[PDB]
RNA sequence: ACUCUGGUUUCUCUUCAGAUCGCAUAAAUCUUUCGCCUUUUACUAAAGAUUUCCGUGGAGAGGAACAACUCUGAGUCUUCCAAUUUUUUGAGGCCUUGCUUUGGCAAGGCUA
């Protein structure tokens, strides 16, 4: 009965994820599941050390996701 | 469930039917109170008919309209019944003949 | 689950998982123990009464409910 | 017809068709009849002769109670409608200057 | 109850929508169903309709909607959020089109009710066109779906065919009027909604998919709906939606999953109540009591559909998803409606729909109470909050930033939100709402803009209410007892307030003429005047239509007029205007507000006019949008231009006055081109004053018009009649008797009824509806709307004709009669004096 | 029988200004656009108070509902029909 | 998936009738106009006012029927959820200050 999180507003958008342990990440959304695990293109890591770390396509478990901010205008 | 039984067409016809024949249930009216030709003269007179039948049509309509217009609500009544106090009196007897 | 339908509109005190206190009028709940409390004042530790309003407390962070006062008129 | 009039053939011509049938009529007082769609459709098909096959009341545009009341009030008459005496005489006021 | 008021604070959870459609398309029934859903204590009787939202005696007795009624009501959404809806219950009759527009101007969105069996018909086409003019959001509801099941018994495949044909026709009609392609309509898009308002059926694709989901669970109703219409088919082998039929005799997805369950749920209630109804009722989870099963077919069907389809969330989410809220939808409203525009500071303030901004309300409705002596304004709050018992500054239709005379300071007493018959009083109303306002009836006449005094002094008014049709019917109204004339006069004012397009004009002879669109319009107007406002006996003249005046030939010689000072001499000529060009000015295709380059480019290119002549155009006719043109033609080699420009304005007012009141029929010169061929302007300013030039301009315009052979234009009504096939021949003869020519006779698809569209003279259109209805025994019904002025047969300047009294003259005489009697109705002279 | 009353009040809070506290102490006040059965709140025009006291302006926010400690809804919804 | 739920018919009576009492329709009296007119008794036809009559609904009361359990419904009525989103855990441990109600709290940094 697990409905998907309502995120076609946020598809192909530049979002900054907040992750669990005070962590942060940035990237383009590419999709989801009903469990809100997000797949991300052009992922820049953006740690608290201050230097920005690009990766690319990553997958983030939805358990660890605190918030999405759409940095791009939806 | 099938799309339509043998009763579906009959029920659909019963939808658009005159007042007595569009009720699943209803109350009982006296045979006096059932004008079987009230809707007969409420329509226009058929063409190719003599003068007398037409004047009969207008006269029936006139009487019907006079009855309808001069209608008054029935007055409040204490419901005293005839033929019910007769059997109460020691003068009348009941039977079936 | 009538054990908390017994407690609707009673002014209840909800101790939370961080230790914060929600003194609010217990309006509604569900199977996940998400509470709807109206006119809810938060008490933290000295004690204080940060007024919030209509709090939808998610059930994950609720530890313990207890009555503070009778339902108002 | 034994096939078309299946439900009503048993009780069609009785004095009180279904008097003791507790399913359809409340009791001997013979009031508040409850029927079923098949028998009502059968009755309608049998009574097509006495019933005008009119679907809506648009036929009675100017040939209904309201129009006849208007005609009586206005001292005039629909061609098919009835002729009434004037609601008020107004003999001198009928023909103004 | 308090939530109803509190929801007005949020400007997004409110939707301002008007319910419009053709005559008797279930709009009132739909509002009744909504009321019953939201009001537990309000229930319609089994045989008689609820008749809610109709409070006038005429509304109930006639059965046709008369006055648009406001309904404010809170409805839960499909997701479960309680939105606030304001609904204009508008009359579907074409004669009351104005009553739609007053509710249409202050409405963000339009819900177009179309009968499933009937089709689009005429008023729906006019309504979608006119709503395209205000650029409102458009949604379509095909009401009375049951008529495709319980009346025509069309197969569900044919039912889908009919619905798709209707939707495609509506979309094509919108594409023929609206340039923006975003107005495409489809049930999967959430635009098209299906409904049967008698049995309380109201569902869209999303609503029915959500019903499926709640029946089963874990179903995405949005994506399910996005695959529930069109040539899509369903495969149960793979449970998969394809663009081709999995089998040969497969049915489309819409038929398979939507039309089919509806057909069966109706059939099991109309045919098998005692045999098969309990089984299918327990199958769908509907639990009806023993008493509830004892009701007749129609109340039982309504009850089971109410229990099954539940709330009317399809309509709610349709309006939420396709009709913008006032906060977001205010910008186009300000762009199209306000005179000052969005550019000004007030425009920017009112575009945001700020509850804290400057106070601004736009009242377009007037409602009469029981007494009728104190009207109540009704209008939209476009900015700020109006408060009860507060001073306000009411503006008028002629108010400008210069003229402060049209305003008036009035104290607003108690004010309420009208929920049809009952209205809830409220201390204040925020922006974006529809509000009844008290204490402002005296300065308000028809359109009104209300603002706050002692602030925002640079506040203009909204554009005057523009009506689709031109009211051409005219009836003279007199009192039976002249000693009671003032009362009737008072009553006139009241009706002039009540009916937005009513025009009450006192002629020279003293006849108080009233302008109405049609027979029923004036009938209701005079019923209200006699029985509600004046309460005194009144007399009606025989109905007659207005006439316009035109020319058909170039003026034989240039006609000249001179000022009483004998120093300013103006010489002009008369010519007719080009085809469509008059219609172009009528429809605001080209406006005097255009800069000279654009208008000149239009005239020279499209109509092959000379570039200099296009630049030589001075002004338009009776109004800014008058169908007559005034064009300068003074050659620069003989006439100075800068000096002529000083009296150009005065000549413009003179020409406008001349076109307003024609020499022949005392009014309405139409489709005439006037060229000023000579101008002798006195060198001193005091010898060229307006009081001197304007009468001279009127005289020269009259002389030029009369010198050219004039003609009278009578209004031709476009009447379409929906009638069975057997009545078409009779309708042909009936139209032939009244000098009407038949254009089209198209059988309605998906119905056995033809529709015959013809043109009939309005002067000969009186009693046509009754004639046709009674002649075909009620089978043929007609609606009349103004189409176009056409030259009446005959010559108005042929005095050898003798007018026989009390006799229908032949066509070659008609024009003469049509003017001469008209002059007698104005108290004017017997014949037009060419010298004067 | 299926969906509870507080999620109905959360759906009733859409369009309004709600202030949601999350698990990491960050308080998000702004216009709740959409909310689901799980408390995933797409909100907008967000004033954010972090744990330190800093306030940021984040114009489009989607909070996962697992991390929500509570939401403070408007008191208008004290008169909402599902709270009766 | 349960215990109690208690019938419906019919004969009367007594009050109230709002509502098409009635998806039907009478008569009389009176008062206005009338048409006949010449005296009552019949009348002509419209309006207005009552009245009686053939009926009706509801309520209440008193019988019989006659049985009877039940119908029905108040409800617990009864035969399944540890893997991201709530209820089968990221939980627990270290450091500085403000006060210590010398128990320690609050904030932050941590470590796992």
């Amino acid at each position: 009965k697990a409905h998907p999180p309502e995120l076609k507003k946020f598809m192909d958008k530049k979002l900054s994820l907040k992750l669990n342990g005070g962590r942060h990440v940035q990237g383009i959304l590419r999709g989801f599941d009903p469990f809100m695990n997000l797949v991300i293109d052009e992922c820049v890591e953006m740690a608290t050390s201050g230097q920005q770390n690009n990766i690319g396509m990553v997958v983030i478990r939805g358990n660890s996701i605190i918030m999405l901010e759409a940095l791009e205008r939806v | 469930t099938p799309l339509y039984t043998d009763n579906t067409a009959n029920g659909i016809a019963l939808l658009w039917a005159p007042r007595p024949f569009n009720l699943r249930s209803g109350r009982t009216r006296r045979a006096l109170d059932i004008p079987l030709v009230k809707n007969w003269y409420r329509e226009h007179c058929p063409a190719g008919q003599p003068v007398k039948v037409r004047v009969s049509y207008q006269k029936l309509l006139k009487y019907y309209v006079l009855n309808a217009l001069k209608h008054r609500p029935p007055k409040a009544q204490k419901k005293r019944y005839l033929f019910r106090s007769f059997k109460a009196t020691k003068f009348f007897q009941s039977t079936k003949l | 689950s009538s054990k908390m339908l017994q407690h609707i509109d009673y002014r209840m005190r909800c101790i939370l998982q961080d230790g914060r206190i929600f003194i609010g009028t217990f309006k509604a709940f569900d199977k996940h123990m998400n509470l709807i409390l109206c006119d809810c004042d938060e008490f933290r530790k000295r004690e204080e009464k940060r007024v919030l309003g209509l709090v939808l407390l998610r059930g994950e962070n609720l530890v313990s409910m207890t009555v503070e006062g009778p339902p108002p008129k | 017809d034994p096939e078309e009039d299946a439900p009503v053939l048993d009780w069609f011509y009785d004095h009180q068709p279904l008097r003791d049938s507790r399913k359809y009529v409340n009791g001997s007082t013979y009031q508040r009849w409850q029927f079923t769609l098949p028998m009502m459709s059968t009755l309608y098909r049998l009574a097509n002769q006495l019933l005008t096959d009119l679907v809506d009341d648009n036929y009675f545009y100017l040939f209904d109670l309201k129009a006849f009341f208007t005609s009586k009030a206005l001292n005039m008459a629909i061609p098919g409608g009835p002729k009434f005496e004037p609601l008020v005489r107004d003999i001198n006021l009928q023909d103004e200057d | 109850m308090d939530f109803l008021a509190d929801l007005m604070d949020n400007s997004e959870l409110i939707r301002n929508v008007t319910l419009c459609g053709h005559l008797h398309h279930g709009k009132t029934c739909f509002v009744d169903c909504l009321i019953e859903q939201t009001h537990p204590e309000i229930r319609k009787r089994y045989d008689q309709d609820l008749c809610y939202t109709d409070i006038l005696f005429t509304e109930q007795e006639r059965g046709v909607g008369i006055k648009s009624t406001p309904v404010t009501v809170v409805l839960p959404d499909t997701k479960g959020k309680s939105y606030l809806f304001n609904i204009m219950d508008t009359p579907g009759h074409v004669n009351f089109s104005d009553e739609v527009t007053a509710g249409l101007r202050i409405s963000d969105g339009v819900v177009l009710f179309i009968d499933a069996a009937e089709g689009v018909m005429l008023n729906t086409e006019r309504l979608i066109k006119h709503a395209v003019q205000e650029r409102l959001a458009v949604t379509v509801c095909i009401n009375k779906i049951d008529r495709l099941i319980l009346e025509l018994k069309l197969p569900p495949t044919d039912a889908y065919y009919k619905l798709r044909h209707i939707v495609d026709e509506v979309n094509g009609l919108i594409s023929m009027y609206s340039t923006d392609e975003n107005l495409i309509l489809s049930p999967l898009l959430g635009n098209v909604c299906f409904s049967s308002s008698q049995y309380s059926i109201c569902f869209t694709l999303g609503s029915f998919a959500k019903i499926y989901a709640d029946t089963f669970g874990d179903i995405n109703y949005q994506e399910f709906a996005k695959r529930l219409w069109g040539d899509i088919y369903f495969n149960p082998k793979t449970r998969k939606f394809t663009k081709k039929a999995p089998t040969s005799s497969s049915q489309r997805s819409f038929v398979e999953f939507i039309l089919e369950p509806l057909y069966k749920i109706l059939a099991q209630v109309v045919g098998d109540v005692d045999t098969s109804l309990p089984r299918t009722l327990d199958e769908l989870g509907i639990h009806l009591t023993k008493e509830e099963l004892k009701l007749n077919i129609r109340p039982l069907l309504r009850l089971v559909c109410k229990k099954f389809f539940g709330e009317f969330t399809g309509f709610v989410d349709m309006c939420v998803q396709h009709i913008p809220s006032p906060k977001v939808g205010a910008k186009p409203k300000i762009e199209h409606t306000y005179t000052g525009g969005v550019d000004s500071d007030l425009g920017e303030a009112m575009s945001d729909c700020d509850p804290d901004g400057p106070l601004m309300c736009h009242t377009t409705k007037m409602y009469s109470t029981d007494d009728g002596v104190q009207f109540h304004a009704f209008g939209r709050v476009l900015s700020g909050t109006i408060h009860a018992g507060q001073p306000v500054k009411v503006l008028g239709e002629n108010y400008t930033l210069e003229d402060e005379e049209d305003s008036q300071i009035c104290t607003v007493g108690r004010l309420w939100i009208s929920v049809a018959r009952y209205h809830i009083e409220v201390n204040r109303v925020p922006a974006g709402n529809w509000v009844l306002i008290e204490g402002v009836d005296q300065p308000i006449v028809k359109t009104a803009t209300i603002t706050e005094p002692r602030g925002n002094e640079e506040a203009q008014i909204f554009r005057p209410l523009k009506f689709n049709t031109t009211s051409v019917i005219k009836i003279a109204v007199e009192p039976v007892n002249p000693s009671e004339l003032p009362k009737m006069l008072d009553g006139l004012r009241k009706v002039n307030k009540s009916y937005p397009s009513l025009t009450t004009k006192v002629e020279e002879s003293g006849e108080h003429v009233i302008l109405g669109t049609g027979e029923l319009y004036l009938d209701c107007v005079m019923h209200d005047l006699r029985k509600m406002y004046s309460e005194i006996d009144i007399k009606v003249a025989d109905p007659v239509v207005t006439f316009c005046e035109t020319v058909v030939e170039t003026s034989s010689l240039k006609c000249f007029a001179e000022t009483p000072n004998k120093k300013n001499k103006i010489t002009m000529i008369a010519e007719p205007l080009e085809k469509g060009l008059a219609e172009d000015i009528e429809n605001e295709v080209v406006q005097i507000t255009w800069n000279r380059k654009k208008l000149g480019e239009f005239f020279q290119t499209k109509y092959d006019w000379d570039l200099l002549a296009a630049r030589s155009i001075w002004a338009f006719g009776p109004d800014a949008t008058g169908p007559n043109i005034l064009v300068d033609d003074t050659l620069p080699s003989e006439v100075d231009k800068a000096l002529l420009g000083s009296v150009k304005d005065s000549i413009v007012q003179g020409f406008q006055w001349g076109t307003r009141e024609g020499p022949l029929c005392d009014e309405l010169i139409r489709n005439v081109k006037f060229k000023i061929l000579d101008a002798v302007v006195a060198q001193e300013p005091l010898h060229r004053g307006g009081g001197q030039i304007i009468p001279t301009a009127r005289r020269v315009v009259y002389s030029a018009f009369l010198m050219a052979t004039p003609r009278l234009m009578e209004p031709y009504y476009f009447v379409e009649v929906q009638a069975p096939a057997d009545c078409v021949s009779a309708v042909y003869t009936v139209l032939a008797r009244r000098r009407g020519h038949v254009t089209q006779d198209a059988p309605i698809p998906g119905s056995p009824l033809y529709t015959i569209k013809a043109f009939i003279p309005a002067i000969d259109s009186f009693g046509f509806e009754t004639d046709l209805r009674t002649h075909t025994q009620g089978q043929a019904f007609s609606l009349s709307v103004f189409h176009h002025w056409q030259i009446v047969p005959g010559d108005p300047l042929d005095k050898s004709i003798v007018i026989r009294p009390l006799e229908p003259q032949p066509a070659p005489h008609l024009a003469r009669e049509f003017m001469i009697k008209t002059r007698r109705r104005k108290g004017l002279s017997e014949d037009v004096s060419i010298s004067k | 029988m299926s969906i509870g009353v507080p999620i109905k009040v959360l759906h009733e809070a859409e369009g309004h200004i709600v202030t949601c506290e999350t698990n990491t102490g960050e308080v998000y006040r702004g216009k709740l656009i959409e909310a689901e059965d799980n408390m995933n709140c797409q909100m907008s025009n967000i004033t954010v108070t972090y744990r330190d006291g800093r306030v940021a302006q984040l114009e489009q926010v989607y909070i996962r509902g697992s991390k929500i400690r509570f939401l403070i809804l408007p008191d208008m919804l004290k008169n909402a029909p599902m709270l009766k």
